[PDB]
C-alpha cells in the first residue's frame, strides 16, 4: 500500500510484508475488514489460497 | 444615462429626419425593452443597440431605410418576428451574444427578403451539429453566416 | 441536430453494428485491477464461497 | 467660529503674538517639535499598573452624549476627570467593549480599499500553496531585497504630491497646481476615495505606505521576489525550507527595460552627432516611456544598467561607484587602481593594448545567479571566492574574475584572433574582447592556470579545471565556498564626471562604464517609446516609426486641423511625414497620396463627413508628389520589415485600431495614445483687492481660459493666478535659447 | 509580396508581387473587367 500524508505532504509505501502487524487505522474501512479477514491466513508474509 | 438621455445626447441638436447613423450602446433599457426612439426617425440606417440590457425587441421603431441593425451583447431569447415588419429593409443582422437556443428562434427572420449577414457568436444555437447548415437552409437569401459564405470563405470587406 | 450514435441502432440490428459499443482496439493506457487490495480481495472472496 | 476665538486670545497676550507672527509658516514644523513631558521609559511596567487601577484610557469628550454612565450591571463606563490638562475624559475599557457591543453601527465599505496594503496580504496568503518541509542545510546569503511588494514604483517625494492631491485638495502647492502633470493614480484614488470619512491623516498615511517602495538588507535564501520576502519567516529556516508560493499578483517590470532601451538608443545617437550633451539632454527632456516623460523616470527608478547610468551622469545625477563588467557589479571595498594603458601580446602574437589596472585592491562581485570577492595586485590574482548556485554560476564567476584578473597568462593562452566586433560594427575594448572570446570555452587556460593543494580548512570545496568538486586540489587563488558569501549593504552613490566619448570615468581616473560594453542586445521594448524629433522616429524600426508617426499627429490634433481646413498644401508637405513615406511602397506614393488628397477635399466641400479618426489614419500618405487615377484604393500598403502590412480606409486593422467605447488608438499592438474624436495655472503676485476676495483651490474649476482670479495657495499665503495660454513647457525651446549660446 | 489569401483585397486596377508558388514572387495586376461564363 501507499499512505500520503496531505498535511505534511509524505507519500510512504507499505510492503505487503507488513500487513501481518501493521495497526489498523491508515487504511479505510473497507481495506481494514478486508485486513482483518486475511489475517488468519497469513503465513510468511504469503496467504493460503487452498 | 438610459436611453431617452443619450438619445438626445447623440441627436446633437439635429432633428430625426436628418440622422443617418444612430450610435447607442451600453445605455439601458427601461426594463427590458427599447424606448426612446420613434417613428420620426425615417433617415436612420445604421442603428446599434450593443450591450444595452435588452429582454426583447416588441417596442422597436417604425425604421423603413434600416440596413445594419446589431443587439450583440444583450440577452433576447425570441421575438424576433417584429424585425421582419419594423425593419423590411434591414439587410445587416448582428445577434451575437445573446441567449437563443433553438433554430425555430431563427425562423422568423425568413421571411425578410433582402438578408446578407448574420453573426450568431457565443449563442447556444452555435453549439448544434450541422448548425450553419440548417441556418443556410432555413435562411436560403442569406450569403454570409458568421462571416463566412458557404465554403468557408472569408466575406470580402468594403460591405 | 444533436449526434446520438447510439441512435444508429433504431435503423440496423444490433449485431450488425456491434463493433460500435466495443471502445478499444488495443490495450487501454490504464491498469483496471491489480495490487494487494484486489488480490486480499480475491482471497477473502475464495474463503468465503467456501465458508 | 470658536477656533478664531482661540486664535484672538492667543493673540490677546502679548508673548504667544511674537511666536504666532515672526514664525513665516516654513518655521512651523520646527516650532511643533518643542514638545514638554518626559514621554515613558518602560512603558509595557506603566501599562501594566495603569490597567490595574480604572479609567486608564482616554477619550474626547463626546462619550458623555453617546455613552452611558453605566451599563446595565451598574459599572462605571467613563468618569469626568480630564487627563492632565485636556478636554479628554478618563474611561475604562468596559467603554471600548460597550462601543463594540451596544454601539453605532456603520457601513465599512471603504476598509477594503483604503487599507489595500493588508488585505493584499490576506487575499495573498489565503491563496497560497505548501510544498514539504526540506530539512537540507539552508545557505542563507544576505541579499537586499524589495520588501513592500504592489509598491507603484514611486519615490518617496512625488508619493507627497500624490498624497496632497487625493486627501487635501484644497491644500496644495504651487509646484503642483502649476504642473501638468497628473498622474495616472491620482485619478484613481481620487475617484475611489471620494466619500471615506475615516481618518483623513490615516488616509494619508496607509497611501504613502501603500505607494513607496523599500529595502532591508536580509538574509535570504532563495526567491528573492518582493512577494517572497514578506513570508521570509514561513519559507527559510536555519535547516528548514518550506516550500511557498504566495498567490496574490506580481508587478511587470517593463519600464525598467524600456527605459534601458530607449537609453541605449539616446546614447547612440547622440554620441554619433557633433555635440553629445546637447542631443543627451533634448532626448531625455522630450522623449516619453509609455507617455510619461523621460526625465520624470529617470529621477524616479533605481534601475542600474549601463545606458541608464549614462543618461543619468549626463544629466547630473549621483551614479552608483560600482562598475558593472560581464554582468556583475564590483564594490571595491579597499585599495588604489590606475588604468596605464600598456602593451601586451595575445596568444597569436597580435600586437593588443589593454589598460593594465596597476595597484592592489579588493572587490566584491555581486551578481544575479552568483556571488564573490576577488582581492588582486597588478597583474595578480591574489585571492577569488566564490558562492552561489550550482556549478554553471560559479564558472561564470570565475571566468569573469579570471578575465579581469589583469594576468597576461589569460592573454597568452589565447586561441584564436582577438578581433571581435559588435552588432554595430565597432572597435570593441581589448579586454572586452578577450572577454567574448573565453566566455564560451577556456579549457586551455584552466591548464595552464594550474591546480594547487587545498588544506580543508572549516570546510571549503575546491574546483577543478573541469569544474567539479576536490577536497584537495583546486584552482590557483580559486576557493568555492560554501554557507554563502554575502553580499553587501551599500552602492556608495557618487558624482561622476564624464568625457566627450560617453566614458563615464572619474575624479580619480579609472573607467567604470565605457560605451562599447552596453549593445549586449538590442530586442523590441514592450512599451512605446516616443521622440520630439522627426530624425529619431527612423530608428527602432517600421513599428517605431508608424507609432510615433501616429502618436505626432494626436499630438497636434488641433493645429492639423486647422491647417488642414485652411491651408492643406503646408500641412501635406511636412518633414514628420518624410520617415513615414520611406515605409510606403515607392511605385504608389503618388497614386495613394491623390487618393486620400481628393477624399480629403470631399470633406471640405460638404459638411458633416468630417470624421477625426479617417483624417488621422489616412493622413501620413498624402505627403508626396500626387498623382491622378481613377483607382478607388480599399487599402493602403505599407512595409514593415519586408512583410505587406495593409491599413484600411473605412475600418480597423493591425497597423491602426481606434478602440470604440474609450478614446484609445493601437498601432501594431503598441499602445498610440488617446484621441478626442485643476492644473496648468500661472502665479502673478500677491493679494490684488481689485479681483476681490480669496477663494480656494477648488473654486478654481470655475475659470475661463484666461480669466485671473486670486487664490489662497497651500498652507496660507494668497497669490494671484490665471489659466495658461499655449502649452508653455521646458522642451527644446528652453533647449534653443541655452544651446544657441554654446556655439 | 502579398500571400494569395490578401490579393483578394485589391481594388480593381491595384498591382502587387504576391509568392504565387514555391519561392516564387511574381507581379500581378487586378482586371478592372470582370469575366464570367
Amino acid at each position: 500500500y501507499m499512505f500520503e500524508s496531505k498535511s505534511m505532504k509524505l507519500r510512504t509505501q507499505i510492503p505487503a510484508e507488513m500487513l501481518a502487524n501493521i495497526d489498523l487505522k491508515y487504511f479505510n474501512e473497507l481495506t481494514k475488514k478486508k485486513i482483518e479477514k486475511i489475517r488468519p491466513l497469513l503465513i510468511d508474509g504469503t496467504a493460503s489460497l487452498s | 444615462m438610459d436611453m431617452k438621455r443619450r438619445i438626445h445626447l447623440e441627436l446633437r441638436n439635429r432633428t430625426p429626419a436628418a440622422v443617418r447613423e444612430l450610435v447607442l450602446d451600453n445605455c439601458k433599457s427601461n426594463d427590458g425593452k427599447i424606448e426612446g426612439l420613434t417613428a420620426e426617425f425615417v433617415n436612420l440606417e445604421f442603428l446599434s443597440l450593443i450591450n444595452v440590457g435588452l429582454i426583447s425587441v416588441s417596442n422597436l421603431p417604425k425604421l423603413p431605410k434600416l440596413k445594419k441593425l446589431e443587439l450583440s451583447e444583450n440577452r433576447i431569447f425570441g421575438g424576433l418576428d417584429m424585425l421582419a415588419e419594423k425593419l423590411p429593409n434591414l439587410t445587416h443582422l448582428n445577434l451575437s451574444g445573446n441567449k437563443l437556443k433553438d433554430i425555430s428562434t431563427l425562423e422568423p427572420l425568413k421571411k425578410l427578403e433582402c438578408l446578407k449577414s448574420l453573426d450568431l457568436f457565443n449563442c447556444e444555437v452555435t453549439n448544434l451539429n450541422d448548425y450553419r447548415e440548417s441556418v443556410f437552409k432555413l435562411l436560403p437569401q442569406l450569403t454570409y453566416l458568421d462571416g463566412y459564405d458557404r465554403e468557408d470563405q472569408e466575406a470580402p470587406d468594403s460591405d | 441536430m444533436d449526434v446520438n450514435p447510439t441512435l444508429l441502432f433504431l435503423k440496423v440490428p444490433v449485431q450488425n453494428a456491434i463493433s460500435t459499443t466495443f471502445p478499444y482496439t488495443g490495450d487501454p493506457p490504464y491498469s483496471h485491477g491489480t495490487g494487494t487490495g484486489y488480490t486480499m480481495d480475491t482471497v477473502n472472496r475464495t474463503h468465503q464461497y467456501s465458508e | 467660529m470658536e477656533r478664531i476665538k482661540e486664535l484672538r486670545d492667543l493673540m490677546s497676550q502679548s508673548r504667544t503674538r511674537e511666536i504666532l507672527t515672526k514664525t513665516t509658516v516654513d518655521h512651523m514644523a520646527i516650532i511643533k517639535k518643542y514638545t514638554s513631558g518626559r514621554q515613558e521609559k518602560n512603558p509595557a511596567l506603566r501599562m501594566k499598573w495603569m490597567m490595574a487601577m480604572k479609567y486608564p484610557i482616554t477619550a474626547d469628550k463626546r462619550i458623555i452624549e453617546m455613552i452611558p454612565e453605566r451599563n446595565e450591571q451598574g459599572q462605571t463606563l467613563w468618569s469626568k476627570t480630564n487627563d492632565a490638562g485636556s478636554d479628554r475624559v478618563m474611561v475604562s475599557p468596559l467603554a471600548v467593549t460597550w462601543w463594540n457591543r451596544n454601539g453605532p453601527t456603520t457601513s465599512t465599505v471603504h476598509y477594503p480599499k483604503v487599507y489595500k496594503t493588508y488585505f493584499e496580504k490576506v487575499e495573498r496568503l489565503k491563496h497560497g500553496t505548501f510544498g514539504p518541509v526540506h530539512f537540507r542545510n539552508q545557505v542563507k546569503i544576505r541579499r537586499r531585497v524589495d520588501t513592500n511588494p504592489g509598491h507603484a514604483d514611486l519615490s518617496a517625494k512625488e508619493a507627497q504630491d500624490v498624497i496632497m492631491e487625493v486627501v487635501f485638495p484644497n491644500e496644495v502647492g504651487a509646484r503642483i497646481l502649476t504642473s501638468e502633470s497628473q498622474l495616472t493614480i491620482t485619478k484613481e484614488k481620487k475617484e475611489e476615495l471620494q466619500d471615506c470619512k475615516i481618518a483623513p491623516l490615516m488616509v494619508a498615511y496607509m497611501l504613502e505606505r501603500e505607494l513607496v517602495r523599500k529595502t532591508r538588507f536580509l538574509p535570504v535564501a532563495g526567491g528573492t521576489s518582493s512577494v517572497y520576502i514578506e513570508v521570509l519567516h514561513l519559507t527559510q529556516g536555519t535547516c528548514w525550507e518550506q516550500m511557498y508560493t504566495p498567490g496574490g499578483e506580481v508587478r511587470n517590470d517593463d519600464v525598467d527595460q524600456s527605459l534601458i532601451i530607449a537609453a541605449r538608443n539616446i546614447v547612440r545617437r547622440a554620441t554619433v552627432s557633433a555635440d553629445p550633451l546637447a542631443s543627451l539632454l533634448e532626448m531625455c527632456h522630450s522623449t516619453q516611456i509609455g507617455g510619461i516623460r523621460m526625465v520624470d523616470i529617470l529621477r524616479q527608478n533605481p534601475t542600474e544598467e549601463q545606458a541608464v547610468d549614462i543618461c543619468k551622469a549626463a544629466m547630473g545625477l549621483r551614479i552608483s561607484s560600482s562598475f558593472s563588467f560581464g554582468g556583475f557589479t564590483f564594490k571595491r571595498t579597499s585599495g588604489s587602481s590606475v588604468t596605464k594603458e600598456e602593451e601586451v601580446l595575445t596568444g597569436n602574437l597580435q600586437t593588443l593594448k589593454i589598460r593594465v589596472h596597476e595597484g592592489y585592491e579588493e572587490f566584491t562581485m555581486v551578481g544575479q545567479r552568483a556571488t564573490a570577492i576577488l582581492r588582486k595586485a597588478t597583474r595578480r590574482l591574489i585571492q577569488l571566492i566564490v558562492s552561489g548556485r550550482n556549478e554553471q554560476s560559479i564558472a561564470e564567476a570565475i571566468i569573469v574574475a579570471m578575465v579581469f584578473s589583469q594576468e597576461d597568462c589569460m592573454i597568452k593562452a589565447v586561441r584564436g584572433d582577438l578581433n571581435f566586433v559588435n552588432r554595430a560594427n565597432q572597435r570593441l575594448n581589448p579586454m572586452h574582447q578577450l572577454l567574448r572570446h573565453f566566455q564560451k570555452d577556456a579549457k586551455v587556460l584552466f591548464q595552464n592556470w594550474g591546480t594547487e593543494p587545498i588544506d580543508n580548512v572549516m570546510g571549503m570545496i575546491g574546483i577543478l579545471p573541469d569544474m567539479t568538486p576536490s577536497t584537495e586540489m583546486s584552482l590557483r587563488g580559486v576557493r568555492v565556498s560554501k554557507m554563502g558569501v554575502d553580499e553587501y549593504s551599500s552602492t556608495e552613490r557618487v558624482v561622476v564626471s564624464i568625457d566627450r566619448f560617453l566614458r563615464v570615468r572619474d575624479q580619480r581616473g579609472n573607467v567604470l562604464l565605457s560605451p562599447e560594453e552596453v549593445s549586449e542586445t538590442q530586442g523590441t521594448e514592450k512599451l512605446t517609446i516616443t521622440y520630439s524629433s522627426s530624425m529619431m522616429w527612423e530608428i527602432n524600426g517600421p513599428e517605431s516609426v508608424l507609432v510615433n508617426t501616429y502618436q505626432w499627429i494626436i499630438r497636434n490634433w488641433e493645429t492639423v486641423k486647422i491647417q488642414w481646413s485652411q491651408d492643406p498644401t503646408m500641412l501635406y508637405n511636412k518633414m514628420e511625414f518624410e520617415p513615414f513615406q520611406s515605409l510606403v511602397p515607392k511605385a504608389a506614393r503618388g497614386q495613394y497620396s491623390g487618393f486620400v488628397r481628393t477624399l480629403f477635399q470631399q470633406m471640405r466641400d460638404v459638411l458633416g463627413t468630417f470624421d477625426t479618426v479617417q483624417i488621422i489614419k489616412l493622413l501620413p500618405f498624402a505627403a508626396a508628389p500626387p498623382k491622378q487615377s481613377r483607382m478607388q484604393f480599399s487599402s493602403l500598403t505599407v512595409n514593415v520589415r519586408g512583410s505587406g502590412m495593409r491599413i484600411l480606409i473605412r475600418g480597423n486593422s493591425p497597423v491602426f485600431n481606434y478602440n470604440k467605447a474609450t478614446k484609445r488608438l493601437t498601432v501594431l499592438g503598441k499602445d498610440a495614445g488617446a484621441l478626442t474624436e485643476l492644473r496648468g495655472f500661472l502665479i502673478l503676485g500677491k493679494e490684488d483687492k481689485r479681483y476681490g476676495p480669496a477663494l480656494s483651490i477648488n473654486e478654481l474649476s470655475n475659470l475661463a481660459k484666461g480669466e485671473k482670479a486670486n487664490v489662497l495657495i497651500g498652507q496660507g499665503d494668497v497669490v494671484l493666478v490665471m489659466k495658461r495660454k499655449r502649452d508653455s513647457s521646458i522642451l527644446t525651446d528652453s533647449q534653443t535659447a541655452t544651446k544657441r549660446i554654446r556655439m
